[PDB]
């Protein structure tokens, strides 16, 4: 029959968040139709057609029931609380990550309480490697989403109104009135069916925490809320995307950058060498602006494109990097994150030299080793993306004469040693570690740098590069040839 | 009217380790930036020297809102409640306690090292046999005159009168934080260029420079004496004392250029008594 | 058909905020057909912004610029007395730097005479006898224009990036802006294509229309 | 007869963390972008400058709506019906309301740092036995000069005689907001390139580019003399003051170049009195 609602992803006035409501309205009525395949189900005889791009809507008698029946299906609240939306598969969804999607919302979406009423704090102890970890949330018992029907249709008619209707926050992210003492114009406008997408927005987004790098996890628990909104190509692709990230752990979800969370949206895409992959999504960040914020503010918006290249790189870093330490404490899962990974990541997004500054952040602003004992457990990785760095080469040839060079010095170390005596070969690698410390010019380095060149003898990689491995020398700043002076001691291995 | 008071001083010559800053490892690393050039210069903060000036008021007898316990090494409040009228401390540096806050007549910029910095380090060590983990040690110095620039609002005052002791203040600066154990660095003037004008517009911000990049040499910046002969900053509002002074009068054609109409003199308490002399004429002392 | 006008643009800063983002300054990549519309109604001098309905106009991206975010204690209209701390409200704005694009202005649907295309040439051979107020600016009122001057499709003979009103693009510029709300706000769904030419595709030629 | 002013002035070199931005708990960025050749340089808000010409206004009689209540840290408004015929602050920087509103007679670009952004911050532990919570605070700051460009319609004043006070308050401004307790850096300019013309676009919006990084020369851009050499950017309307005119006077061949018949003073108040002279006879002040 003729289409009350048409909903069309190649219309010209829609925005991004129109397209993604628009595949949360796909995905809750497959949802529908797997849980109600007999239309006649759907209280009011609604029937859609479903395309690629396309979202076909008809229904029988008055619209008010209609969508009435719609939107109480859509949006449900379980016994724990928890948010309840049929566009994700709950069923094999656990409650972690239940409660995960359901503080995200309410941060992000109802951070407000006229549009919802709250129920009882409700704590359960989950159980993790004999640890009864007490999660505490807020119950819910009604929110605007459940009764948005009465403003979308008309009172008097029970049907769709045929003029623009008044928008806010909570259905638009970002479109609060600037101005509140004229509310009443100054109110973002839309077509109901827009306005629809608008409501079934919050299923296709997902939902990270953020960890400040400089705070103490220990000392500061996670509140900032990621908003991962994708870029819709075509209504199939983006639920199975979404239906295949609903299988990764919590303890991924915090990341310690927002180009960490777009990536991690995309990285369970499967890679096709012969299709050119191009995916893009908007990360929103929601942040309290002082420590007695009532609610969050829209803090950051950035996007992201990601190709190939990229996402293997990724996959390469998050394969040969260690993944999250999930510390576990009196109910405090803390999350341990690998700030190289995200260094590497911001890079990468940035298409910029992954090895922009890693010692910088390694050692330099790493005292405490944090992530200094990422780069120990992840030194090999480092040297695996320093190897694909061309420029490195230089670096790499002196790394090689160093440890030709040292080589030669423990080996007459091993000849001045005395029979039955144990060698201080650690002794004097610490040795070197400190000596090198403690040079404090460039001449004094390159002195003590050229003395233990001569002391380690005969050098066959630094007689091959005479002239490069002498131009390098002479060239780089001393700072640097002493940082990479520490990474040959650190990277030597017979 | 609107008066205002600017001026670049420098300080004498000696090893300094005022700023340690985040130390890493065993060295304590003194705080160091980029500077003209693009040579690494040594760089003590203006909060040491704001810290210095609240000490000495503390010291002559004014009231000072904030008392430093010298023995417990800890800041008391004579009252909670900040009183810009009664408080010397509270009129000059102002504060916020988060009325409630103070704009604050004191303006300070950070304090420069002359001469750029080679990265000079020096190892201490306990003593004895019996040695552990806290046995040795480096710490970083810096052998340097160091420059920094300062600008006050005589009408901001609350008490007119409060701009005579923060100059006497200035001019006899108390220990500036740092190591004195082993770097006693006296922050005492020795060349002044002091600026007391009713524009608030200032040419002399750094006008200090190094004739030889490793020497106590201290020349007078070529911008600042070429801005004065351009004819921007009068000379009759122009203050200049200390040690470049003889610099200055062994300068080619001195007689005739426009820094000989300026208030230059040799002893910087001199210069100092006239200042303030004009100062208290045109506020009204 | 007589050659279109050209116009060289070089702004130092710029933003095009998003019509829906109201709580953040999130801008456009590209300057919005709107907001050159009104632009060169600022240079022609003329208020009324019916004047010139119907002139067809194609944006020319010479580089693609930087975004960055500034912190700014924006004023709102939240209390009825000025001095209440309720109106100031911190909150961050993307701006776009060094932005050179050139401008292809077709006049030609126009109804009324003088075109907007004859205006602009008359106000470039004649500077003088053009009378109008304020200071020429790009986005917001203290984001002055660096250069803005009559240029060929040869000024930088080099590669350009088109915006084109694609079906299935990213950016969604607004041609008609309504200022009040969102009611007669108009959107059409743009990409940025690479293309080599010195003259625009059909397509990029966005045609400004009252919302009506 | 539209007459308009604009103007790319650079200041001086000295230790800026003016503008900052959110802070991380630790830390007090200064807010920063992309310039040219993608290096991050550090900004300064459009509506700090204007805030500060605002301030100046005030200061000196000149009438303002918009007061700024120095004790309160608040800005109070006299007359909620804004009337431009009277007040300075709404003929020159306009007024918004729910007549209905006024454009402002003048538009100014973000300030640019002329070099790129190194990190560069100050920790700030304050002093005391007791080291409980809200120290070691960091401070970024930055060694470099600030350049800005404005423009007025001197046109569009509703009083034509507004635009020399103006003048002086470019010339003079007072304060940029920053935290001049720890880093008080003067604004006033060290070189100006200044037109005067009829004519809607001046092609001298940012002139002043030296990269180079942690470096002080601030030669005059390339493109800007390239642009003075082809023909348009009309050399009579120009006007060059500062210490750039000693590096353009070195210059080879500049006594035979078009930029050699532009009005060029060393001196700065003899450029702003012969601009001010031009622009009284035009307007007919």
């Amino acid at each position: 029959t003729q289409p009350k609602i048409s909903l069309s992803l190649h219309a010209a006035d829609t925005t991004i968040m129109h397209r993604v409501g628009m595949t949360g309205l796909y995905m809750t009525l497959k949802r529908l139709e797997k849980q109600y395949p007999l239309s006649r189900q759907r209280g009011g005889h609604i029937s859609w057609f479903l395309t690629a791009d396309t979202i076909e809507l008809f229904w029988e008698g008055s619209d008010f029931i209609a969508l009435s029946w719609l939107i109480n299906e859509s949006f449900q609240l379980d016994d724990t609380g928890l948010i309840h939306l049929v566009g994700l598969d709950n069923d094999r969804i656990d409650l972690r990550q239940k409660i995960h999607i359901h503080e995200g919302i309410c941060g992000v979406f109802l951070r407000l309480n006229k549009f919802y009423q709250a129920g009882e704090i409700i704590n359960t102890e989950l159980r993790f490697e004999e640890k009864q970890v007490e999660y505490q949330y807020k119950s819910l018992t009604w929110y605007a989403h459940q009764t948005f029907a009465e403003k979308l249709c008309e009172a008097d008619t029970q049907q769709l109104r045929h003029d623009y209707i008044q928008i806010t926050s909570w259905l638009y992210l970002g479109g609060i009135v600037r101005h509140a003492r004229t509310q009443n114009t100054t109110k973002l406008e839309e077509k109901p069916e827009y306005a629809l997408a608008l409501l079934f927005v919050p299923v296709v987004c997902h939902y990270c925490l953020l960890h400040i790098p400089s705070e103490d996890l220990k000392e500061r628990k996670p509140h900032r809320y990621l908003v991962v909104i994708p870029e819709i190509k075509d209504f199939e692709d983006a639920s199975q995307r979404r239906w295949r990230l609903q299988q990764l752990e919590t303890k991924q979800f915090h990341v310690s950058s927002l180009g960490e969370a777009g990536l991690l949206y995309y990285s369970l895409d499967d890679i096709q060498p012969e299709v050119a992959y191009y995916q893009a999504c908007q990360v929103w960040l929601y942040e309290k602006t002082n420590k007695a914020s009532r609610q969050r503010t829209l803090m950051s918006i950035e996007e992201i494109k990601i190709d190939k290249n990229i996402l293997i790189t990724y996959q390469q870093v998050q394969k040969y990097f260690k993944t999250n330490y999930q510390i576990i404490k009196y109910k405090q899962i803390f999350i341990k994150v690998n700030p190289i990974r995200s260094l590497i990541a911001d890079n990468l997004v940035k298409g910029i030299h992954w090895w922009s500054n890693f010692w910088e952040k390694l050692v330099i602003e790493d005292s405490k080793e944090y992530l200094f004992n990422q780069l120990f457990s992840n030194r090999e990785g480092f040297i695996i993306m320093a190897e694909n760095s061309e420029e490195d080469k230089q670096y790499l040839i002196f790394i090689k004469v160093f440890q030709q060079a040292m080589k030669g010095n423990f080996a007459k170390i091993y000849a001045k040693t005395e029979e039955g005596k144990d060698p201080p070969i650690k002794k004097k690698v610490e040795r070197l570690r400190a000596e090198l410390n403690y040079c404090y010019d460039e001449l004094s380095f390159k002195e003590y740098l050229s003395d233990f060149l001569v002391r380690g003898g005969l050098n066959k990689y630094f007689n091959e590069h005479q002239e490069e491995i002498a131009l390098l020398i002479k060239k780089s700043p001393w700072q640097e040839i002493r940082i990479w002076s520490l990474l040959a001691i650190a990277s030597y291995k017979p | 009217p609107n008066y205002y008071l600017y001026g670049t001083v420098l300080t004498r010559y000696g090893l300094a380790s005022l700023n340690h800053d985040i130390r890493r490892g065993n060295k304590t690393i003194l705080q160091k930036g980029y500077w003209n050039n693009g040579k690494i210069h040594s760089f003590v903060g203006s909060s040491a020297i704001r810290w210095a000036l609240r000490f000495y008021l503390q010291k002559q007898g004014y009231l000072v809102n904030r008392v430093w316990d010298e023995e417990e090494h800890i800041n008391r409040l004579t009252s909670e409640d900040f009183d810009p009228e009664k408080f010397y401390d509270d009129d000059i540096f102002g504060f916020a306690l988060l009325p409630n806050q103070r704009m604050g007549a004191l303006g300070m910029n950070m304090a420069v090292s002359l001469t750029p910095y080679d990265g000079a380090v020096k190892l201490g060590a306990k003593s004895g046999r019996e040695k552990d983990s806290t046995s040795l040690h480096f710490t970083e110095y810096h052998a340097t005159r160091y420059q920094y620039y300062f600008g006050i609002d005589a009408t901001h005052l609350k008490d007119f009168s409060r701009i005579l002791p923060m100059i006497d203040g200035i001019m006899n600066l108390p220990k500036v934080g740092g190591s004195s154990n082993i770097f006693n660095y006296p922050f005492c003037p020795d060349s002044l260029v002091f600026q007391w004008t009713n524009h608030f517009a200032s040419y002399i911000s750094y006008c200090f420079e190094y004739c030889d990049p490793k020497s106590k040499e201290a020349k007078l910046s070529q911008e600042f004496i070429d801005e004065v002969e351009c004819g921007q900053i009068d000379p009759s509002k122009l203050w200049i004392g200390g040690t470049i002074v003889k610099d200055l009068q062994q300068l080619d054609n001195f007689e005739s250029s426009p820094l000989n109409k300026a208030h230059i003199y040799r002893n910087r308490n001199e210069m100092i008594e006239a200042l303030k002399t004009v100062i208290k004429r045109d506020l009204g002392l | 058909m007589i050659a279109p006008l050209i116009l060289y643009l070089d702004v130092p800063f710029t933003t095009f905020r998003e019509s829906h983002a109201r709580e953040m300054g999130k801008t456009y990549p590209v300057p919005p057909p709107a907001t050159v519309y009104g632009m060169l109604l600022s240079l022609v001098g003329e208020t009324n912004v019916y004047r010139h309905c119907g002139v067809e106009l194609a944006i020319a991206m010479l580089s693609s610029p930087k975004k960055s975010r500034i912190l700014r204690q924006m004023r709102r209209f939240k209390n009825a007395d000025f001095s209440h701390p309720e109106n100031v409200i911190p909150c961050y704005q993307e701006i776009l730097s060094n932005l050179k694009c050139l401008i292809w202005v077709r006049s030609d649907e126009e109804k009324i005479q003088p075109s907007l295309r004859e205006r602009i040439q008359l106000a470039f051979d004649h500077p003088e006898l053009v009378r109008r107020f304020g200071c020429l600016f790009l986005g917001e009122s203290d984001q002055l224009i660096k250069t803005i001057k009559l240029a060929r499709e040869d000024y930088l003979e080099g590669v350009r990036q088109w915006a084109i009103r694609d079906n299935r693009g990213r950016l969604t510029l607004p041609y008609w802006v309504d200022h009040v709300g969102s009611r007669n706000t108009r959107f059409l769904r743009y990409r940025i294509e690479e293309m080599d030419r010195l003259s625009p595709p059909d397509l990029a030629w966005t045609m400004v229309q009252s919302p009506i």
